[PDB]
DNA sequence: CTGGAGAATCCCGGTGCCGAGGCCGCTCAATTGGTCGTAGACAGCTCTAGCACCGCTTAAACGCACGTACGCGCTGTCCCCCGCGTTTTAACCGCCAAGGGGATTACTCCCTAGTCTCCAGGCACGTGTCAGATATATACATCCTGTG
DNA sequence: CACAGGATGTATATATCTGACACGTGCCTGGAGACTAGGGAGTAATCCCCTTGGCGGTTAAAACGCGGGGGACAGCGCGTACGTGCGTTTAAGCGGTGCTAGAGCTGTCTACGACCAATTGAGCGGCCTCGGCACCGGGATTCTCCAG
């Protein structure tokens, strides 16, 4: 048995809205904040709640950005984001 | 002296008017802050409060929850389109997106 | 190289809750991208915040302020 | 050391509009942070009224300018109405 | 009937300067409600510090205020 | 002598981007505030500046509008903006 | 004067009395407005500098709010920090797609 | 009534950096907006700043956190110095 | 176009746990009650500028005709992204251990508010001249069609 | 299919003229100088908590590979609606005159808010404790899809 392509992707899409758990895995997240911290001051600590805010910031404005990345997309007649429609969402917001 | 009575319950008020009276003297607000301005603050913010929690707690019974998550303060504000307005910039932990999926995309 | 830890079915997760169906396969690295950026800003304000304090540990009261300078309040962390 | 919050402010209203329903902690969390975002930005807005006008005091009717401008229309309105009502009954 | 006052020539004037090249002949209708909506969240809250100040007279302050207030500073009118 | 249809938009498009002046008529625009202020309080009086403050907000922002408006339609590969691009725009700025 | 001890063009005594009657804090340090007209006076220098050149790039001697804007939206780090301002009598910057040319 | 305004500051500035430079009244007065608006942000940076560490004071250091907050990069850093150099020969 | 398979999701029910919710000390911040001094309400007056009108000039709006190029629908190709089964990796969870540093307390001092006197920097007001606004005629520079 | 040249538009000296900018004057109010008082914060020591580092086992998830279909995109044709331009209308712009509403200031004076010291109860921290929710499993229902 095999679905057609985008059945599947509609249940994701349902599924993802429906949830409200963090959708990064938090130790990679962990290791990428830290090392980005390592170019403005060294030997640093972290709270695990810092990191914990910061991933939540960070995947509500990616969800977001890909929302307005779904618009621009639709507004062409496609329906696959591109980078392209990344930078027009972003250009629009003044990024 | 005589039995000390709040001023939220002279006011009517839930919201404690002498913490949101300290809380304005001590901000850097204004060199003087009237008798009337927190009792006017409190009941705004008691106003914003009962609303959210009144749309929220429908939204929890919608669930068939007896007790408000994220999920439904969410919920609740992304829902009504003038708490939508008033929070717009604002992120809430934990809670999630509106479930919308573009016509075009079905 | 801990940039690469953010997968590509981590991104695919993100553009489901964002509605996306269908993702290029190009979108991937430009999604790296775009979170670095904006790690790098909430980050630089983070730890700007931290120096003020004259602490060596960025507290999760950091990271709010620094959203919150930049337009981006957060409820849910104090 | 104590840490203040609104939440039992939030639990009173919450009982009158919601007499059955909890809160988890979480939630109670973000309606502190939401009373405290909204402070802010009245009292702000109360602030800078003042000083336009080059007045020394934040008064009723500085506040009830600042949620007109704050709210967004019939939220505003309803706020204006609680606000001058609360203040009505604190004066008598 | 004075948001005809705002015409098709005028409109078009400022979609060229905005870079336009060609203009659907439903836009101006269009441009004359963004144009409205605006006016009216403008000149709504400069009506609200105008009567704050217990003025008759809308002033430039309660314009460049109202125009501040929603995260559009002008420069120029004080 | 007739030029083809799109080079004297592009003259104007950047005679216009020379000048400075505004481009509405000052006594249209000052009956639209007043009559729009009316639906506020009645009897007002404006200054001047307060309406010539009015219509430099008002041009400048149709202006930014229009420009995200243009690349919106550049997006969908066409190169006549529609109300679905002026909607677009205004969507992804959060309006 | 304290802008001379400070060495600055913009008003040190101004700037403090501006900052405790502006409701910033309960106390103001002795250095706090020695460094904000510093910072105040650097960023209007530099706008000054840019809209000069604009304004000799437009055959002006004398500054008008259109070179300001044109200096503003040339300089990246002034558009950042002067992204959400609009400039009177300021104009835009001409700019044409190259889609659309012909 | 007297209107005190930045617009001599300004105007020196400008016969320092281009002494055949010129401002008209209304690109002064954007002038004296830039300097009101950029004054009013670092301030109210300062102002919470202090507040955030339970300071009763806006200090230099204050103020230069939030230069570094609100300027972008090299602005940033230039205007630091420009700030340190003041104090320095201030207190000098 | 139905009609069954097949998969996914949802609905019910039993378990169990841990966090929401109520209660008890207690303390510190809100209330009481006066005092005072100044911020603001109010009345009167001045005079600025906003409103109203009116005649005239002409720039702009409007209405119309014509054609072309752009939007849009349709077709076809192909490749790249989706759905899914399999293998590998390292995330995750639970636990242990060390100690860095956030947070508190006490103390002490120096830095800033407050005051008063005094004066000079800065604001309102005049004034003159030169940079810029406005023609004006011209030299290009550009677009478009005919022609080779 | 590519230049020639003609018509059109725009950039460029050049001359007039004017009004707004730049500088000087008078004066006044707010900024500086010299103190005193007091508390905000700088500093050292200490405590405990919560951050980091390690380790081992389990399994969910990431990575990979493999059809295959369907969506992106390129090409082509057509029709209509917008651009360009032209003649007609109409109210905008401009300049003046005139009137008065109300903005803005000033002088009084009172009542309202800061402040301060003592008191006490409202709210906060801590601490149980039971029931709402998470979880697990299993079966019913709905939805998708392809084969006839």
């Amino acid at each position: 048995h095999r679905y057609r392509p985008g059945t599947v992707a509609l249940r994701e899409i349902r599924r993802y809205q429906k949830s409200t758990e963090l959708l990064i895995r938090k130790l990679p997240f962990q290791r990428l904040v830290r090392e980005i911290a390592q170019d403005f001051k060294t030997d640093l600590r972290f709270q695990s709640s810092a990191v914990m805010a910061l991933q939540e910031a960070s995947e509500a404005y990616l969800v977001a950005l890909f929302e307005d990345t779904n618009l621009c997309a639709i507004h062409a007649k496609r329906v696959t984001i591109m980078p392209k429609d990344i930078q027009l969402a972003r250009r629009i917001r003044g990024e | 002296r005589a039995k000390a009575k709040t001023r939220s319950s002279r006011a009517g008020l839930q919201f404690p008017v002498g913490r949101v009276h300290r809380l304005l003297r001590k901000g850097n607000y204004a060199e003087r802050v009237g008798a009337g301005a927190p009792v006017y603050l409190a009941a705004v913010l008691e106003y914003l409060t009962a609303e959210i929690l009144e749309l929220a707690g429908n939204a929890a019974r919608d669930n068939k929850k007896t007790r408000i998550i994220p999920r439904h303060l969410q919920l609740a504000v992304r829902n009504d389109e003038e708490l939508n307005k008033l929070l717009g910039r604002v992120t809430i932990a934990q809670g999630g997106v509106l479930p919308n999926i573009q016509s075009v995309l079905l | 190289d801990n940039i690469q830890g953010i997968t590509k079915p981590a991104i695919r997760r993100l553009a489901r809750r964002g509605g996306v169906k269908r993702i290029s396969g190009l979108i991937y690295e430009e999604t790296r991208g775009v979170l670095k950026v904006f790690l790098e800003n909430v980050i630089r304000d983070a730890v700007t915040y931290t120096e003020h304090a004259k602490r060596k540990t960025v507290t999760a009261m950091d990271v709010v302020y620094a959203l919150k300078r930049q337009g981006r309040t957060l409820y849910g962390f104090g | 050391t104590r840490k203040e919050s609104y939440a039992i402010y939030v639990y009173k209203v919450l009982k009158q509009v919601h007499p059955d329903t909890g809160i988890s902690s979480k939630a109670m969390s973000i309606m502190n942070s939401f009373v405290n975002d909204v402070f802010e930005r009245i009292a702000g807005e109360a602030s800078r009224l003042a000083h336009y006008n080059k007045r020394s005091t934040i008064t009723s009717r500085e506040i009830q300018t600042a949620v007109r401008l704050l709210l967004p229309g019939e939220l505003a309105k309803h706020a204006v109405s609680e606000g001058t009502k609360a203040v009505t009954k604190y004066t008598s």
